[PDB]
């Protein structure tokens, strides 16, 4: 029946939402199901051809006020259902992409559809526009854990040599440990070079 | 909401429909496009379709027969022991579907019974959500009997308790 | 353990027209005088002719690799069809001329070309890769 | 009967004649001759046999499942011995279904002759010297004792049962797992649809939970099996066919033909075959609901019997 | 008290012995040379080292173990072939 | 007591002990535990001034929310099947397809229930029949380690009672009770029956119900009862005549009846190839085992992720068994059906050619085995559907095992071909077909015989018959 | 196994290869044992264990024995015209051990 | 992707055992080692009878060509009897 592929697609949606929700990290989302989506879009085209065929044969008009009305209603509702299933899948994966944009890129690519790849590019461009115009005094993409401490100890987890900061340097020697202002190192904790807190 | 996945799946469940007319062409619902559906054909249809054919038709094209998940057998089992009941086996979306059915036909008895069911199970759900390790098999055998709706409430609640316990006792 | 230090590179049925002598000559195991000249009479062989025969052998082996039959790796039946992924006895298909042997043949060809200064054969070997 | 079973039309026809079996003959001085019919399905395992026994068991009435005779018995708490009924005694004027009949032990098989000849069983110990009514119509099935069934060898040779026992049955079929691609394609796709079954409300790939039944302890004109039951009930209820002479002429014609054609070289066809033809023709009259057995019934019965014994 | 170790044993000596013994054991009536017979060489070499109260197995222990096993195989044969087998396996034993 | 703590030559000793409230039902037979309790006494009914010792238990120690994550990550690994295959009996060289099949047996298929209440086997049974010193017993004694529930027995050590179940009289109540045998103790896992060919006939009869019906029906001491036996039988056996005899049929090389042979989802017939390069490889490997390098080698492979530890694999097998039960895709279902009719056609031609019916019955029951293997293969990676690739690997394993167990006038045509086709030249097959058929399937046996000898070599996609040898 | 007359429970009792655990077991006239006795040797002789499953007892015992056996060839004495497999009635598995 | 199909193709391996039924194939046009004309598919191959066929006229047809084939499969000789080819 015309709705079954929609159920299979949104079961895929439910499983990938759980795959994202259960883990503490941002898990890189799974492959875009082009095959099931092609099957559903083909089903939509079948339903469109059915409506065209019926609306042509309404000029012959077989009990049309009830029978053709009912046939048209059912084949229209099948298309509404399949639109809902497709949009549910795409809106979920869109939400995950937006979450990933804020969590990383505002500071696995094969799995996206090419529309989703260019969508993500545009949404990252939008985020970087927000933290560039007005309100730029706040890095709007920064952390949402409240600042617990102004100075922290941080252990260098990967080597990165001598780099500057606003009035000094760090030499990121492997398994050296700093005691430093948190606001000067947060970028490197997010990039995974520094360990603690 | 429109994009709410657990709503989309709940709309995908099936209910027993009795047809009120002979309609040509709809036989694909009986797996054969070449024939009519007759009056008094009794057929399981998805709720997203059955909801509309139950209202449009004057007599509608379909009448919805009482589904077995709301039969007097299930209602009696609900009214004895809410926390012992395996709603996940009865239907994985029973609360969403009961809300939809209560809305589709104004049924005060079902609304009262489902309110009692949810409230009494909410007590036990909170007990298992609040309990924390320093997980119990009693919790596991209870969580198997939860709907997707109740599983979402439990996950959110238990995360709240766990996060609070973490913040209190850890740094 | 003793393994022979010489890899044979034989050109079969080479002809010395000056005495109609049909010799297989081995560019590695033969002494250089027996390569550049006959061994019944002792007239010298034309260098470009000799390089041409080595190129004919080289291309013969590249073709013989590409046209080979595949064989089942455990029951040794020949692959009789065009689109099976494995033999019906569960075994994977393998070449009857495994790729390693052909890499070895090309290696002796590059050695022979570098040593005897065979410019044309060396250009052929170079144009395979590049 | 058994609509899921590929082929085996003659087997199903013979089953129906056993369910509508022949009429009893008490002659003068009450001299008894048996009207009931007995059948045995020899063959390979994985054939239709056991499934046909399920379909027969669920179609018949007063039908006993087995996988015998009568006995004098004792148990842990009894300080006493009691006379016990086997399936044929329990199926008196009913039927017995015997799967794995090749497995039956010697003290049983020795006494099966009394069921097959005299429709009774005799007791001979503890001073209970008596004889019991066991007047049933039997269908049995059996497997080769070693290997796949060798269709060249006799049933007496593929299975340890004696020929002097196997010969008691009115009809003796041999069935085999033919390796036909059309059959295999059909039954394969049925088995695959069976193993693709997903129970209601289980997610794709979700394991089936053993908790179910206790957790839910909240309390081509082929006919229906109840209609087929009602038909056979009506036949038994409404007719006892009388045996007409033109039937006899066809019967003696076919018996003496079978007993002098090359069919003799396959089996020493004998008096039991003759009375079997009478039983099967009477059973076909009961299929017809006809007040008499006639030449038409004998013509059907002889075709089926010749097929069953000689394959033709 | 004593638990020998096969420290720096001649692997290829043993492996060639097993390979040849297996090849000549293709005779369908002969003593069935098997992987457990290769382990037998190693166990026996340990036992000889045990007789020496030796922490380590020497080449001499392993050579004697090979010689024991090869002799056991060679004498398990019909006399029509025993001389040829003796001559073939002599390359392994008559180094000692 | 723990078996590796028993003194030399002693019989293993045991204690009766009691627990109550929330310590009841916390352990099952076969589990290895540490007990905290009061060593204590009671005056039983059965010496003089003697007392029966017992322990009053006060504590027992025998999925976690991060092994959940570990097994998700391991499921996501693309090289998983190779990793598990390497991790089965890692010191045993070779036997790759047999190890693959052991992984399938450990995971099992998927158990099912139909609308009728009827229930279908998830358990796989494997028989390893073959030559001495082929590591069969070593594989069984490994499977008894890694499988989360397992029992090891040997065929000659068995009795029907100690296999299915037995009557006991409890010394404490002094009243009867029924006690489980090896099959019951293996319920939910593998029973490893080593040297199975030595088992008595009545014991092999008693295996049938517990192996195929997966029940044991009981009527003993007046106790009528029926027990459950969801069990994988992993059996090991030698051929009759010791080494497998190629001149004899498999039905002659094997004492087991066709009935019991059908109940093994896979049969492997294992033989010594006597190949010199193989034996050299085995010899180098075995000496690396004995010299003690194998400990470091396996530790390296585990740090590399090319192998996994016993406990990690045991937890993973349990995780797969409790979390997943794959279904065949419709494409997979059709492909399995087509493969069934294919191998059925193959058995038909083989039985016509041999003019004898095979010892192995390739009935519909064997398609259920291929389905079961497909499901297990998908069960490794926790995939909710068994895709077509899993059917490919399942077909490959069945072809590698039971088909090899099953699939085992020309004198004139062969020498006519020797005369008519001289050395070094080629005959196109179609002309040979026309030439011999016009004189007829003796043709392709003549081809097979002359192909097995060096004399003829099928060549150029099999279209050219080439007289390569003598 | 035997049913203990004191306790009325079933208990194991060790055979020769349990008594000779960590020792050596000596089997004379190995050729003239019954094969239904000889087959019991296989597990203990190679896997170093005995795996009983009888009368509710189901366990594996340690049997770390070296077996030294003495045997006469077929018919009465050795015949070196034959290979081993025809000199003696013993089969390849037990002989390989 | 072509509109005429989305009757539709059955892979050749689906044919086996589906006796005396119409099918549409897509196949590599082999000539078998036994000499008979044949189609091959990733799933298998089947021998073909062209004796009654009507080929589409705007094409050559050679060995190794991918050809659509409509016909009736027959198990009795395990042949496929081609109605038409393109
Ligand atoms: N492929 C192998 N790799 C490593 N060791 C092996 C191999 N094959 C055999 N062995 C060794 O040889 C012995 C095999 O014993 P075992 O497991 O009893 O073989 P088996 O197949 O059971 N023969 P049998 O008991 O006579 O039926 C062990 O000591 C192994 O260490
Ligand atoms: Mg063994
Ligand atoms: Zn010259
Ligand atoms: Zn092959």
């Amino acid at each position: 029946m015309y709705g079954d592929l929609g159920n299979k697609l949104v079961l895929e949606a439910k499983r990938t939402k759980q795959l994202y929700a259960r883990s503490n990290q941002d898990v890189n989302l799974p492959m875009y199901h082009e095959d099931i989506i092609r099957n559903i879009l083909k089903e939509v085209s079948n339903l469109r051809k059915n409506t065209e065929y019926l609306k042509e044969q309404q000029q012959l008009g077989m009990l049309d006020d009830k029978v053709a009305k009912c046939q048209y209603f059912v084949t229209l509702l099948c298309m509404e259902r399949n639109k809902r299933c497709l949009l549910a899948y795409q809106r979920l994966r869109t939400d995950i992409l937006d979450s990933m944009a804020w969590n990383n890129n505002g500071l696995d690519t094969n799995n996206l559809s090419h529309q989703e790849q260019e969508y993500l590019k545009e949404y990252c461009d939008l985020i970087t526009d927000l933290k560039s115009g007005d309100l730029v005094d706040i890095d709007l993409s920064g952390s949402l854990v409240p600042p617990s401490d102004v100075f922290i100890d941080v252990r260098v987890l990967k080597d990165a040599g001598e780099i500057q900061t606003e009035y000094g340097v760090f030499n990121l020697i492997k398994d050296s440990q700093f005691f430093v202002r948190q606001s000067d190192v947060e970028r490197l904790i997010q990039q995974g070079y520094l360990q603690k807190i | 909401g429109y994009y709410d996945i657990d709503d989309v799946l709940a709309d995908g469940t099936e209910f027993p429909c009795k047809f009120q007319y002979d309609i040509p062409g709809l036989g694909y619902l009986e797996n054969n496009p070449g024939r009519p559906i007759t009056k008094n054909t009794k057929l399981n249809l998805p709720l997203w379709l059955a909801r509309i054919l139950a209202i449009v038709g004057p007599v509608p094209f379909v009448e919805l027969l009482p589904p077995d998940m709301f039969s007097t057998k299930v209602m009696n089992a609900i009214k004895t022991d809410p926390v012992a009941l395996d709603l996940h086996s009865i239907n994985s979306h029973f609360f969403s579907l009961a809300i939809k059915w209560i809305m589709l036909f104004s049924e005060k008895e079902l609304a009262n019974v489902v309110s009692e069911l949810l409230l009494q199970r909410a007590q036990e759900l909170n007990h298992h959500a609040s309990s924390l390790s320093i997980t119990n098999i009693a919790t596991s055998t209870f969580l198997l009997k939860l709907e997707e709706m109740e599983k979402e409430i439990y996950k959110k609640s238990h995360e709240s308790y766990k996060d609070t316990k973490r913040w209190m006792f850890k740094k | 353990e003793f393994k022979d230090p010489s890899l044979s590179l034989v050109v079969p049925d080479f002809l010395c027209e000056y005495c109609f002598f049909i010799s297989d000559i081995d560019f590695c195991k033969a002494a250089p005088e027996s390569i550049f000249s006959c061994v019944r009479c002792h007239k010298a062989f034309n260098q470009v002719l000799l390089q041409e025969h080595l190129i004919q052998k080289l291309r013969s082996d590249i073709e013989s690799y590409l046209i080979q039959d595949l064989r089942c790796s455990r029951c040794h039946k020949v692959k009789r069809d065009y689109m099976s992924a494995h033999c019906p006895c569960a075994g994977a298909w393998e070449g009857t001329l495994p790729r390693e042997s052909i890499v070895q043949k090309l290696n002796v060809f590059k050695q022979v070309a570098k040593y005897y200064g065979f410019d044309i054969l060396l250009s052929c070997i170079a144009d395979l890769t590049i | 009967l058994a609509p899921s079973i590929y082929g085996h039309d003659h087997i199903k026809k013979a089953i129906l004649l056993m369910l509508m079996g022949g009429v009893e003959k008490n002659l003068e001085n009450g001299s008894h001759l048996r009207g009931d019919i007995n059948i045995l399905m020899v063959g390979d395992p994985s054939t239709a046999k056991s499934q046909l026994l399920r379909f027969v068991l669920n179609t018949a009435s007063l039908a006993i499942a087995t996988t015998l005779t009568a006995a004098v018995t004792t148990d842990r708490e009894t300080g006493e011995r009691r006379l016990e009924a086997g399936a044929m005694v329990l199926a008196d004027r009913g039927v017995v279904c015997i799967d794995e009949f090749d497995k039956m032990t010697d003290v049983d098989r020795v006494a099966i002759h009394e069921v097959m000849e005299q429709q009774t069983v005799t007791i001979a110990k503890a001073g209970i010297h008596t004889t019991l009514n066991a007047r049933c119509s039997v269908i049995a099935a059996a497997n080769p004792v070693f290997g796949q069934y060798d269709v060249n060898r006799d049933p007496h040779q593929n299975i340890a049962l004696p020929d002097s026992l196997l010969s008691r049955f009115d009809l003796l079929f041999v069935v085999t797992d033919d390796i036909n691609e059309i059959r295999d394609r059909s039954i394969s796709e049925h088995v695959l649809r069976t193993h693709r079954y997903l129970p209601p409300g289980y997610l794709e790939g979700e394991p089936v939970r053993e908790r179910l039944n206790l957790s839910l302890a909240v309390g081509p004109k082929l006919v229906t099996i109840p209609f087929l039951r009602k038909y056979v009930q009506y036949a038994k209820e409404r007719v006892i066919p009388q045996l007409t002479q033109e039937a006899i002429n066809v019967i003696v014609k076919n018996y003496t033909d079978l007993r002098n054609d090359d069919n003799t070289k396959k089996s020493p066809i004998t008096a039991r075959t003759l009375e079997t033809l009478i039983r099967l023709a009477t059973a076909h009259a009961k299929v017809r609901l006809s007040k008499t057995v006639n030449k038409v019934d004998a013509k059907v019965a002889a075709n089926l019997l010749r097929f069953a014994l000689l394959g033709e | 008290k004593i638990y020998p170790k096969l420290h720096q044993m001649d692997m290829d000596k043993v492996s060639r012995v097993y390979a040849d013994l297996r090849r000549e054991s293709i005779s369908t009536g002969s003593f069935p040379i098997t992987v457990r017979h290769l382990e037998s060489i190693l166990r026996i070499a340990e036992s000889f080292a045990k007789m020496r109260l030796s922490e380590f197995v020497s080449s001499y222990d392993l050579d004697r173990a090979i010689k024991v096993v090869v002799d056991s195989f060679v004498d398990a044969q019909k006399v029509s072939v025993r001389r040829q087998l003796r001559r073939s396996f002599a390359i392994y034993t008559l180094g000692h | 007591e723990i078996p590796e703590l028993v003194p030399v030559g002693e019989m293993p000793r045991n204690l009766t002990m009691t627990c109550d409230r929330y310590l009841t039902n916390k352990v099952i037979p076969g589990t290895r535990v540490t007990i905290v309790g009061i060593y204590s006494i009671y005056n039983s009914k059965n010496g003089v001034a003697i007392r029966t010792p017992y322990i009053k238990i006060l504590g027992i120690q025998s999925f976690t929310e991060e092994e959940e994550e570990e097994f998700l990550q391991l499921s996501r690994n693309p090289k998983l099947y190779e990793i598990l295959t390497n991790s089965i009996a890692p010191s045993i060289f070779g036997n790759e397809d047999i190890k693959k099949a052991i992984v399938c047996l450990l995971m099992g298929g998927s158990k099912k229930i139909l609308p009728d209440g009827m229930r279908l086997r998830g358990d796989i049974n494997v028989l390893l029949l073959g030559d001495p010193g082929t590591a069969k017993s070593q594989l069984l004694k490994f499977v008894e380690k890694v499988s989360p529930i397992a029992v090891y027995t040997s065929g000659k050590g068995s009795s029907a009672a100690g296999l299915t179940a037995s009557v006991q009289r409890d010394p404490m109540t002094r009243e009867f009770y029924l006690e489980g045998g090896a099959m019951v103790l293996a319920d939910g896992g593998v029973v490893c029956i080593d040297e199975f060919d030595k088992m008595r006939d009545e014991d092999r009869v008693a295996i049938h119900e517990a192996m195929e019906q997966q029940t044991i029906s009981i009527a003993k001491a007046g106790i009528t009862t029926v027990l459950n036996s969801r069990t994988s039988v992993l059996a090991a056996a030698n051929p009759i005549y010791g080494r497998y005899d190629d001149l004899k049929s498999p039905g002659d090389n094997i004492d087991f009846q066709t009935t019991i042979l059908s109940r093994f989802d896979m049969i492997f017939i294992v033989k010594d190839d006597h190949n010199e390069e193989r034996d050299i490889s085995i010899a180098n490997h075995v000496i690396n085992i004995h010299t003690g390098n194998a400990n470091a080698m396996q530790n390296q492979q585990e740090e590399n992720g090319s192998e996994i530890s016993i406990e990690k694999m045991k937890r993973y097998i349990t995780y797969c068994r409790l979390k997943c039960a794959p279904r065949l895709s419709p494409q997979a279902a059709e492909k399995l059906s087509s493969n069934f009719v294919t191998i059925r056609k193959q058995l038909l031609i083989n039985e016509l050619e041999s003019t004898e019916r095979s010892s192995i019955p390739i009935t519909i029951r064997q398609l259920e085995a291929i389905i079961r293997i497909t499901e297990s293969l998908a069960k490794l990676e926790l995939s909710p559907i068994a895709q077509e690739r899993h059917v490919d690997e399942a077909i490959r394993l069945f072809q590698a095992s039971t088909m090899d167990a099953a699939s085992q006038e020309i004198r004139r045509f062969e020498q006519e071909l020797k005369r008519r086709l001289p050395i070094g030249w080629s005959t196109s097959y179609q002309t040979l077909r026309r030439e011999f058929v016009d004189t007829q399937l003796a043709l392709d046996k003549a081809l097979y015989a002359l192909e097995k000898h060096e004399t003829i070599q099928l060549r150029h996609q099999g279209q050219n018959i080439y007289r390569s040898g003598v | 196994v035997r049913k203990d007359p004191i306790t009325k429970e079933w208990t194991l009792e060790g055979g020769a290869l349990v008594l000779a655990d960590k020792g050596v077991c000596l089997i004379d006239e190995f050729d003239k044992m019954n094969d239904q006795d000889r087959t019991s040797i296989h597990e203990a002789m190679e896997q170093q264990s005995i795996s009983i499953s009888k009368a509710g007892i189901v366990t594996t015992l340690q049997a770390r024995c070296s077996i030294i056996a003495a045997a006469n060839p077929n018919g009465g004495r050795y015949n070196s015209t034959l290979p081993l497999a025809q000199n003696v009635s013993l089969t390849e598995p037990i002989l390989s051990r | 992707r072509n509109e005429n199909f989305q009757m539709s193709i059955t892979p050749i391996k689906n044919l086996l055992g589906r006796d005396a039924q119409n099918f549409l194939l897509l196949g590599l046009l082999n000539k078998n080692f036994k000499g008979n004309w044949s189609l091959e598919d990733p799933s298998g191959s089947v021998e073909i009878d062209i004796s009654q066929t009507i080929p589409t006229q705007g094409h050559y047809y050679v060995p190794g060509c991918m050809v659509l084939v409509e016909g009736i499969y027959y198990s009795v000789g395990n042949k496929f009897h081609v109605t038409s080819m393109t």
